RNA sequence: GCUUGACUGCGAGCGUGACGGCGCGAGCAGGUGCGAAAGCAGGUCAUAGUGAUCCGGUGGUUCUGAAUGGAAGGGCCAUC
RNA sequence: UGAGCCUUGAUGUGUAGGAUAGGUGGGAGGCUUUGAAGUGUGGACGCCAGUCUGCAUGGAGCCGACCUUGAAAUACCACCCUUUAAUGUUUGAUGUUCUAACGUUGACCCGUAAUCCGGGUUGCGGACAGUGUCUGGUGGGUAGUUUGACUGGGGCGGUCU
RNA sequence: GUUUAUUAAAAACACAGCACUGUGCAAACACGAAAGUGGACGUAUACGGUGUGACGCCUGCCCGGUGCCGGAAGGUUAAUU
RNA sequence: UUUUGUAUAAUGGGUCAGCGACUUAUAUUCUGUAGCAAGGUUAACCGAAUAGGGGAGCCGAAGGGAAACCGAGUCUUAACUGGGCGUUAAGUUGCAGGGUAUAGACCCGAAACCCGGUGAUCUAGCCAUGGGCAGGUUGAAGGUUGGGUAACACUAACUGGAGGACCGAACCGACUAAUGUUGAAAAAUUAGCGGAUGACUUGUGGCUGGGGGUGAAAGGCCAAUCAAACCGGGAGAUAGCU
RNA sequence: AGGGUGACAGCCCCGUACACAAAAAUGCACAUGCUGUGAGCUCGAUGAGUAGGGCGGGACACGUGGUAUCCUGUCUGAAUA
RNA sequence: UAAGGUGAUAUGAACCGUUAUAACCGGCGAUUUCCGAAUGGGGAAACCCAGUGUGUUUCGACACACUAUCAUUAACUGAAUCCAUAGGUUAAUGAGGCGAACCGGGGGAACUGAAACAUCUAAGUACCCCGAGGAAAAGAAAUCAACCGAGAUUCCCCCAG
């Protein structure tokens, strides 16, 4: 599913609003990608589904801090 | 981005200099190949511990040598003796080796290494200064007067 | 020929409409124009020439102004 | 390859004036074999008058309030002004290549006696493509609706204040 | 040959045949937010879409309109700035 | 019942029995009535609990202006001799009713829109795996042969056995007629009729699902239902109409 | 209270007001053992892709309006008593 | 607790009781086939076929107990590839599924109303999905207020149509 494996994050509904002003159901979506990383920690590369900011955060923060978070949050990779 | 480096890198990578650089080379590959690190607010001062650890310590402990080149300079004349030929010409040689023990028993313990000289000494007797390699810069300035017997 | 009454605030009293409105009006005040003056002049000899409200525009005005001062905005007035 | 730029060192023919004296705080000297003027050029600013500077050549010497002048030496050392280039760099503009992102519905290894997958290797593309958000065009493919009243039936014609 | 099972079997649909047109393959197209399939274990002598309808002789003139293809110089022109 | 109007050949009712259509809550105003009265009256809540507490609060006794504000006045205007609205006639809480509001709002009825299900045991197309086509015709390609060619062509015979070929049962279909038309039957029967080795037919089983499918194309088929299936649900949809 | 009883019962019958009862399991409450739990104090420390902004939407009674406030798909991005 | 009982239609049998093993009420265990979350595998629900162990003075086929999936931790075995890692077997524990309403979330109509209709309405309604408790949710001010003060949240009446 379009789940940004870093920041949960997902598809979010709302409207197209025409000029004449008519609502319409739609989806907003993250630009999310399947980017790869290095990890001198685990001597693998891994590859995880990640958002726009999905990356932006893992840059400010530690590329390694996440795997840890996520290891608590109970998922494999 | 701040990501701090390790090696040279084109242009810069002055071992340890924080940066303003695009997220590409970094994260994408560079960092992903032992070459820099997330310059987090943690790391950013991790190596500051190193800059401020390796410095004052092992650095100025070159002064824990400097003065042993001055211990040397306290006694500005030591004598070694080993047969001469009349008018100077001493048969064998003053040895890079001998000059070890010769000051091994005269205080400044030393081994055959240190001991920098000018020419494949020795042969002629009398007066001879000597610069040393106790570390990097401020050499010694030792002299050895060779008696005959 | 002079001129700007094609004025501003009002308006007893009427007419005409389901209404929303429309119309005729002497006189009151301020101030004009013309007549020397009595007086006349709130547009054209009458009756057609028109578009409610909403929303926004322009100027005027503390009337309003969300802790106070301001301000935005809103009212009111003319006006598009 | 544009502009931002920190440092750089730079320029200013009033009129007379060693003539393209900056304004001005400091101003009698600094610099000088880390070889100086003299030339020899290159280019830099041009009011065809004289400055800036790179390099070589050279080799123990170059500049003074003066006397003129509103300001008087570009003698150095201070902060800067117009006029401005220089790396260093920041990013746009365009073309070039590159490999590690991204792609791979080529090749092989392994889990594995498996035309999935993941992991690995290799070839190929490669910052394109593709996906996001925004954004102009398109859009009976789909969808929701409108499309007036009178009226000698309706329509049509005509009418609507 | 096919069809309105139950008032229409036809001159209607299909047809071989022709033309135009899109597709170089991870093909165009098509089902499906997607993954994945079909097209095809095919590969332009192949595949889809449109019209025309064996065969014979033939298929003139008009690109002004509307659709389309192509051009990329200019005018106009979105977010952004 | 509906109408200008009905014996009306205009609507409804076979008969009887039982049921079946102006409600309920809140809000609001008028009338009646009851209590207090320039007062009237509590709301949730407390509670010994319909009592008594509780006056938050609502209405009224002051109005005029948009408003600031002034006030038996106030607005209007610079001001009105003026003018408009006001002062001079009691209110308020409850009870019952006449209205009105919001609600299925007096009952019953659509055709439809929307959501989630159920169905390819009928039927359309496909897929996979077995089946079926009595009998009688025509006689293509090829082969052989003799002729004929320089050799080919061509040719005759004989063979051979092609075809969405022919006639015509089973098997499929449905052109005409009459019957049936509260049927034998919610599409049949009988006499005829078309295809019958093909784009044939059939058994079993899969697969395609509702703005979807399938369709040699008629809007046809999708369980006797199709210009948008069935079932449940929004749902008492809405009904200026009957 | 109520019900039954051959019709309509305070006094026939079951009950009712009242007063009593649990071998066993049990819920809730208090206390207590065992595993985990940290309490205490002192000195600290005071939650960045986060606020906030550009674009789209949405939630706010408030329909982009003069529209503060909140949520964020997208792009960005502080201060630190 | 007790004089009677072996539930109903519902008799009749052949019996059980009658002072404490008749029956009956209550607590707690016992057994509890086959389906079914169904969990050894397969399936057209209640049926078909297994493997590992064990049983017989009968150790054939039958009998009988364990064997599904993930998450978690552990031990063990362990690739491309050195280490490792993925992979694998096992063990323990947990989960699955069913449920009336209310409750928090993910999605979320249209008929309707506006006397048409698109903004707006219905409406965050109906339905679909997930999840959980006795309630759930919210909750311990980066709140209000208006220069005076208030002091987490949920709830009721007012303010007020
Ligand atoms: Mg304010
Ligand atoms: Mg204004
Ligand atoms: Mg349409
Ligand atoms: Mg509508
Ligand atoms: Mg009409
Ligand atoms: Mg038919
Ligand atoms: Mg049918
Ligand atoms: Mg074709
Ligand atoms: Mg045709
Ligand atoms: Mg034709
Ligand atoms: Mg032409
Ligand atoms: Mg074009
Ligand atoms: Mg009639
Ligand atoms: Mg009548
Ligand atoms: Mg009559
Ligand atoms: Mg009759
Ligand atoms: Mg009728
Ligand atoms: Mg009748
Ligand atoms: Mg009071
Ligand atoms: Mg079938
Ligand atoms: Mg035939
Ligand atoms: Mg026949
Ligand atoms: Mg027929
Ligand atoms: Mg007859
Ligand atoms: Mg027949
Ligand atoms: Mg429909
Ligand atoms: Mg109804
Ligand atoms: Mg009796
Ligand atoms: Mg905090
Ligand atoms: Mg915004
Ligand atoms: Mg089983
Ligand atoms: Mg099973
Ligand atoms: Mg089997
Ligand atoms: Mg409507
Ligand atoms: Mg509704
Ligand atoms: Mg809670
Ligand atoms: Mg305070």
């Amino acid at each position: 599913s379009r789940v940004c494996q870093v920041t949960g994050k997902r598809p979010v509904t709302g409207n197209n609003r025409s000029h004449a002003l008519n609502a319409t159901k739609r989806r907003f979506l993250p630009n999310l990608h399947s980017h790869r990383f290095w990890v001198e920690s685990e001597k693998r590369f891994v590859t995880l589904r990640v958002s726009a900011k999905g990356m932006r955060v893992i840059d400010k923060k530690g590329i390694d801090t996440v795997l840890a978070e996520l290891r608590a949050r109970g998922e494999k990779y | 981005m701040q990501v701090i480096l390790l090696d040279k890198v084109a242009n810069l990578g002055s071992l340890g200099d924080q940066v303003n650089v695009k997220a590409g080379y970094a994260r994408n590959f560079l960092v992903p190949q032992g070459k820099a690190v997330p310059a987090t607010k943690k790391n950013i001062e991790f190596f500051e511990a190193r800059r401020a650890e390796l410095e004052a310590k092992l650095a100025e402990v070159l002064a824990a040598a400097n003065a042993r080149a001055e211990k040397i300079n306290a006694l500005e004349t030591v004598t070694i003796a080993s047969k001469a030929g009349d008018e100077g010409k001493l048969f064998g040689s003053i040895g890079t080796r001998d000059i070890a023990d010769a000051v091994t028993a005269a205080g400044v313990e030393v081994a055959k290494s240190e001991v920098r000289l000018p020419n494949g000494v020795l042969r002629t007797t009398g007066e001879h200064e000597v610069s040393f390699q106790v570390h990097s810069e401020v050499f010694a300035k030792v002299i050895v007067n060779v008696v005959a017997e």
